[PDB]
RNA sequence: GACGGUAUCUAACCAGAAAGCCACGGCUAACUACGUGCCAGCAGCCGCGGUAAUACGUAGGUGGCAAGCGUUGUCCGGAUUUAUUGGGCGUAAAGCGAGCGCAGGCGGUUUCUUAAGUCUGAUGUGAAAGCCCCCGGCUCAACCGGGGAGGGUCAUUGGAAACU
RNA sequence: CGCGGUGCAUUAGCUAGUUGGUGAGGUAACGGCUCACCAAGGCCACGAUGCAUAGCCGACCUGAGAGGGUGAUCGGCCACAC
C-alpha cells in the first residue's frame, strides 16, 4: 500500500478547534552560493480532540482535503 | 573568537614555514592529529608529536625543510569554511597540481587524502589543499 | 644561474616604448624596448634597454635578458601543472593543455613562452595588460612551476607513490 | 480507443515510420503511448522491427491495428500468434 | 564558389610553393602587386598565422566555411595532434586522393575530374570532390573516360607517388594503405600556427 | 562580502542601455501607447532638413535631418555620402549609429532606400551610400 | 500514384550563357598615384581633412569572404565591469560618528548515540524529438534512421559515521 | 500535495466565507464548494498585499565552466475563439 507523506513539525498555533498549525523547519541550500538556509514550511493538521498544545514537538500524515487549508492529520505528540 | 580551529592550526604551520621555523606547537583536536599524521607519512612535515596537558592537550610540528633549506610545504589553503561548507562527490575529488600536491578529505571512512579517497571511490568534505 | 653562452638563443621584441623627458629646452625623446630572449627549449629571460635609437636600446636589451635567465621546467609539450604569477598589476594564470591544443595565451606570455620552448598551454591575464609587468608576472609563474622529480626528492617519497 | 499505428518520419519525399500504440484521438505525429516498431516502405522488401512481445500484450489489451498495421504484423505473423492466443 | 584566378600569385602571396615545384616562385619569390619587388615591414603574429591557414586553404582548394567544418571535424578526433589530424582529413580529402595518385598534375585539374565524374569510388561514380576518403577504398577513372590525354599524360609524367598510397598504372586504380604521415607532407607548413588562429 | 551577505543581499548587475533608443520602441495606433518591438530600421518623415557644426575639434557643415519616425518619437539623423536629394516632408528610412562630431544625432538615413536617392557618382563601398554597379 | 514523365540514367554540342561584396593609419590581413584643401566628407574608438592626405573622392594594385558580401537591430563573450568558481574599501569608489543589543550567521575540547546535512549502492522515473558517442542510409554534406550516454539540489529503499 | 523557475519595500500590512468547527445541501468526488449557526481565526520581513511584466517546458544561442539570454519552427501541457 502508497505511503502518504509523514513530517515531523513544531505547532505554532492552537487556537483552533479541531486543529492545529505546525512547521516542519527545514533546511536548503542557495541556487547561487551553497550555503544552508532555514526554511519554515507550516501546515493545517486536523487535531480529533485538541490534544496538541503550542511548542509541541508532533507528526502529521498527508490525508485528504479536510477544509479550506487543512490537508494533514495529527498521529503523535512526540514531544510538550 | 576562534570559529575555524583547522584553519587557525593551517595558517600557524604556513608562518612558520614561511618564517622557516623548525617546530609549531598547536592546541590539540582529532582533526588537527589527523591533519598531522596525514601530512607526517605523506613527507610534507618532518616528525608529529602529542603531549598530554590538562586543557585538551598539545601537538607538536616539526617542520620538514630540504637541502639548502628549501621549504617542503609551498602552501596550505582551507577549503570547507564555517561560513562555506565544501563538499565532493567521489568523482569531484579534486587533484592538487596534478597530484603533486594532496587534498585532506574527511570522509566516512575517516580522514584521508585525495587518493585515498577516490581509490575507495567516495567523497566526503574537502577540509584542505596543501603543497 | 644559468649561463646564456653555450645555448643558441634567439631575441624577440615584445614591445618598444617611446619615453619622454621634459626638459628646459622642451622633450629628451627616447626608446625603451622590452626583449625576452629565449632558446625555445627550456631556458629564457627578459630584459629592459633605454637609448636613443630604436637598435640600440633592442642590443641592451638583450644583453640584460641574456644576464637575467631562467629554467622554465617543462612536462612534454606543456607545463607540469597550473600556476599564477603575480608581478604588480600583471596577474597570469597558466594550465597545462593537450597535446597539440597549441599556445592559448596572448600579448607578451605568447613571446614568453613561445621563446622557453612550451608549444601547448592555455593562459590568461586577469590583471593588468602593461607589456613589463605581464612579462614579469609569466617569469615568476614559471619560477613556481615545480618539478614532479625534485618534489619527490623533498617529501621523501619516489615519484609513483607522489603520483 | 487504442491504435497500433503508423507516425510518420524522416524527410520529405523520404518516408519512415514507428509503429506506435497511441490514442485514436492524438495527432499522427503528436502524443503516443509507446513505441512498438519501426517500417521503412522505401526498402524493396519492406524493412520491420518490431518488439512483439509489447504487440502482442497490447493486442490483448485490445489497442486496434491500423490497415498498413494490420498489413505488417501479419506478415511478421504476429497475428496470428494473437489469434492463437485468444483460441 | 570555387577559386579560378591565377596560381603564381596565390602562391608567391603565401611564400610557398603551392604546386610543389617552385616554378611560381622561380621569377619575382615576392608578393604579386606593386608593392611586391620593394622590401615591407614585418608581418604580425596574426598575419604570420592568417598566412599559415592560408597556405592550407589554397593547397586545398578549399573555402573558408567548409576548411572549418572540416577543422571542427578534425578537433572532434580524441587521439593524436588536432593539427596533424587535419592535415590527415585535408588528405583524405577526394581531391588530395586523385592528386596524390597522379591522375592529375595538379589539384585544380584533379578536382575538375572529379566534379565531371570521370573517377568512380569503388566503381561508383562520385562527384563530390569533397569526398572523405577511408583508407582502403578504390579509386579508379571512369571506363568511358580512362581514354583521355590529360590523364594518360598525367599518370605516365608522375614520377613519385607517396609512400601512402597504392597505385596501378594499368588499371588506373590507387587507394591509401594507411594515414600519411607528418613528415609526409608537407613539412612546410606549421598546423600548429593554423590551430592556434582558428583558437582565435 | 561574506557568504551570508550575499545570501542575504545577492550581487545584482549595471542595466545597460540602448544606444538606439528609437529603434527598440513601437507604436500602436489603436492603444495610442508605445510597443516595445526591436527594428533593425524604423520609417520616418523629415520634420526638417539642414546643417550643423561640429563640435571644437572638427569644423564643417555636416548634414542632417529631424525626422518624425513611424512611432512618434522625433530624432535627428544624419545624411551620410556627398549630395542628397531629401527635402520636408521627405519619406526616409533610420538605421542605427551614433556620429561623433554632432552631439544630439544617434540615427543614419539609409541611402538608397525610401525618398533617398543613391550617392551620386559613388563608385566604391557603393553598397553604402545606395548606388547601382555603374 | 497528386507529386509526375518528378528523382534518376543514357547519348550529342559548346568554354561557350553563369562573381560579386567589403576593407587596406593602429586595433587588423591588405599601399601607391592623383583630385581636395578644417571645404567636401570619413569615423566602432583613438582620431583624419588647414595646398605634397597610405584615414575624404577617384584610379591602379592588394587583403578577407564568396553567391554571397557589408550596415543596422538584439543576446552571449571578451567584462574578474556584481568576482560562489572569481574583485575590493589608508591616499583611486568604497568602514556606518560611536556604542547596547532582539532575531539571524558563526562558534572551544572530548565519550556515547542518532542519521537532518554529508558520502555511497539498488529500484522507479526525468516522454518523443533535440545536443553528444557509436553504427547505418541518401554519390558526399546538410538531412534521415537504429542503438547508447547524458540530464534531478527527484521519490522509495540499504549501507558508512570522519565533519556539520 | 513537497519542491523549482520574474522585478519593485520610493509597495507593510492583508483577510470577513475570511480561518476553523457542528450541521445541512451540492458535486463523479474531498473540500466554505454553498448555506444556517458557533468561535475569532488565518496570511505576513522565510516578503503577505499591491504594482509592472510574462503563457510554462523539452529545448535553442553564448560561455572553459559557473553562468547569462531566449521560449520561432518541432513535441508536451495550459488558456482563448468579436
Ligand atoms: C645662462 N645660460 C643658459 C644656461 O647655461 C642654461 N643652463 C642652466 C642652458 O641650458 C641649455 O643648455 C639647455 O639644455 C636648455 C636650453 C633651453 O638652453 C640651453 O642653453 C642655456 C644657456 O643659455
Ligand atoms: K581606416
Ligand atoms: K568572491
Ligand atoms: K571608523
Ligand atoms: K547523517
Ligand atoms: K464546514
Ligand atoms: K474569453
Ligand atoms: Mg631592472
Ligand atoms: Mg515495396
Ligand atoms: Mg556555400
Ligand atoms: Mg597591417
Ligand atoms: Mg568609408
Ligand atoms: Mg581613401
Ligand atoms: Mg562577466
Ligand atoms: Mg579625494
Ligand atoms: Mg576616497
Ligand atoms: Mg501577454
Ligand atoms: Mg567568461
Amino acid at each position: 500500500r502508497n505511503q502518504r507523506k509523514v513530517y515531523q513539525g513544531r505547532v505554532v498555533s492552537d487556537k483552533m478547534d479541531k486543529t492545529i498549525t505546525v512547521v516542519v523547519e527545514t533546511k536548503k541550500n542557495h541556487p547561487i552560493y551553497g550555503k544552508r538556509m532555514k526554511y519554515s514550511k507550516k501546515y493545517k493538521a486536523h487535531d480529533e480532540n485538541n490534544t496538541a498544545k503550542v511548542g509541541d514537538i508532533v507528526k502529521i500524515m498527508e490525508t485528504r482535503p479536510l477544509s479550506a487549508t487543512k490537508r494533514f492529520r495529527l498521529l503523535e505528540v512526540v514531544e510538550e | 573568537v576562534m570559529t575555524d580551529p583547522i584553519a587557525d592550526f593551517l595558517t600557524r604551520i604556513r608562518n612558520a614555514n614561511m618564517v622557516k621555523h623548525e617546530t609549531l606547537e598547536v592546541p590539540a583536536s582529532k582533526i588537527k592529529r589527523d591533519i598531522a599524521e596525514i601530512l607526517k607519512r605523506e613527507g610534507f612535515i618532518r616528525d608529529v608529536e602529542y603531549i598530554e596537558d590538562d586543557k585538551q592537550g598539545v601537538i607538536r610540528v616539526f617542520l620538514k625543510y630540504g637541502k639548502n633549506e628549501e621549504r617542503v610545504i609551498t602552501n596550505l589553503k582551507r577549503i570547507s569554511k564555517p561560513g562555506l561548507r565544501a563538499y565532493v562527490k567521489a568523482d569531484e575529488v579534486p587533484k592538487v597540481l596534478n597530484g603533486l600536491g594532496i587534498a585532506i578529505i574527511s570522509t566516512s571512512e575517516g580522514v584521508i587524502t585525495d587518493k585515498e579517497a577516490r581509490a575507495k571511490n567516495i567523497g566526503g568534505e574537502v577540509i584542505a589543499y596543501v603543497w | 644561474y644559468i649561463d646564456p653562452k653555450h645555448l643558441e638563443l634567439e631575441d624577440r621584441v615584445v614591445a618598444i616604448n617611446r619615453v619622454t623627458k621634459v626638459v628646459k629646452g622642451g622633450r629628451r625623446l627616447r626608446f625603451a624596448a622590452l626583449v625576452v630572449v629565449g632558446d625555445k627549449n627550456g631556458h629564457v629571460g627578459f630584459g629592459t634597454g633605454k637609448a636613443q635609437e630604436v637598435p640600440e636600446a633592442i642590443r641592451k636589451a638583450i644583453e640584460d635578458a641574456k644576464k637575467n635567465l631562467v629554467e622554465v621546467p617543462m612536462v612534454g609539450s606543456t607545463i607540469p601543472h597550473e600556476v599564477i604569477g603575480v608581478f604588480g598589476g600583471g596577474r597570469i594564470l597558466m594550465k597545462p593543455a593537450v597535446e597539440g591544443s597549441g599556445v592559448a595565451a596572448g600579448g607578451p606570455v605568447r613571446a614568453v613562452l613561445e621563446l622557453a620552448g612550451v608549444a601547448d598551454i592555455t593562459s590568461k591575464s586577469l590583471g593588468s595588460n602593461t607589456p613589463i609587468n605581464v612579462v614579469r608576472a609569466t617569469v615568476e609563474g614559471l619560477k613556481q612551476l615545480k618539478r614532479a622529480e625534485e618534489v619527490a626528492a623533498l617529501r621523501g617519497k619516489s615519484v609513483e607513490e607522489i603520483i | 480507443a487504442v491504435k497500433i499505428r503508423l507516425k510518420r518520419m524522416g524527410s520529405k519525399k523520404s518516408p519512415f515510420y514507428r509503429i506506435v500504440v497511441a490514442d485514436s484521438r492524438s495527432p499522427r505525429d503528436g502524443r503516443f503511448i509507446e513505441t512498438v516498431g519501426t517500417y521503412n516502405p522505401l526498402k524493396d522488401p519492406a524493412e520491420v522491427v518490431l518488439k512483439e512481445d509489447l504487440v502482442l500484450d497490447w493486442l490483448s489489451k485490445g489497442a486496434q491495428p491500423s490497415d498498413t498495421v494490420r498489413n505488417i504484423l501479419s506478415k511478421e505473423g504476429v497475428m496470428k500468434k494473437h489469434h492463437e492466443a485468444k483460441n | 564558389s570555387r577559386y579560378t584566378g591565377p596560381s603564381w600569385k596565390v602562391s608567391r602571396r603565401l611564400g610557398i610553393s603551392l604546386s610543389g615545384t617552385g616554378k611560381e616562385l622561380a621569377r619575382r619569390p615576392y608578393k604579386p602587386g606593386q608593392h611586391g619587388p620593394n622590401s615591407r615591414g614585418k608581418v604580425s603574429e596574426y598575419g604570420m598565422q592568417l598566412t599559415e591557414k592560408q597556405k592550407l586553404r589554397h593547397m586545398y582548394g578549399m573555402n573558408e566555411r567548409q576548411f572549418r567544418t572540416l577543422f571542427i571535424k578534425a578537433s572532434k578526433i580524441k587521439e593524436g595532434k588536432h593539427g596533424v589530424n587535419f592535415m590527415v582529413l585535408l588528405e583524405q580529402r577526394l581531391d588530395n586522393v586523385v592528386y596524390r595518385l597522379g591522375l592529375a598534375t595538379t589539384r585544380r585539374q584533379a578536382r575538375q575530374l572529379v566534379n565531371h565524374g570521370h573517377i568512380t569510388v569503388d566503381g561508383k561514380r562520385v562527384d563530390i570532390p569533397s569526398y572523405h576518403v577511408e583508407v582502403g577504398q578504390v579509386i579508379g577513372v571512369r571506363e568511358k573516360s580512362q581514354n583521355i590525354s590529360t590523364i594518360k599524360e598525367a599518370v605516365e609524367a608522375t614520377v613519385g607517388r607517396p609512400a601512402f598510397v597504392s597505385f596501378d598504372t594499368e588499371k588506373l586504380e590507387g587507394s591509401f594503405t594507411r594515414l600519411p604521415e607528418r613528415d609526409e607532407l608537407y613539412p612546410e607548413i606549421d598546423e600548429a600556427l593554423v590551430v592556434e588562429y582558428y583558437n582565435q | 562580502p561574506t557568504i551570508n551577505q550575499l545570501v542575504r543581499k545577492p550581487r545584482k548587475s549595471k542595466v545597460e542601455k540602448s544606444d538606439s533608443p528609437a529603434l527598440n520602441k513601437g507604436y500602436n495606433s489603436f492603444k495610442k501607447t508605445q510597443t516595445n518591438v526591436n527594428s533593425p530600421q524604423k520609417r520616418g518623415v523629415c520634420t526638417r532638413v539642414g546643417t550643423m557644426t561640429p563640435k571644437k575639434p572638427n569644423s564643417a557643415l555636416r548634414k542632417y535631418a529631424r525626422v518624425r519616425l513611424s512611432n512618434l518619437i522625433e530624432v535627428t539623423a544624419y545624411i551620410p555620402g556627398i549630395g542628397h536629394n531629401l527635402q520636408e516632408h521627405s519619406v526616409v528610412l533610420l538605421r542605427g549609429g551614433r556620429v561623433k562630431d554632432l552631439p544630439g544625432v544617434r540615427y543614419h538615413i539609409v541611402r538608397g532606400a525610401l525618398d533617398t536617392a543613391g550617392v551620386n557618382d559613388r563608385k566604391q563601398s557603393r553598397s553604402k551610400y545606395g548606388t547601382k554597379r555603374p
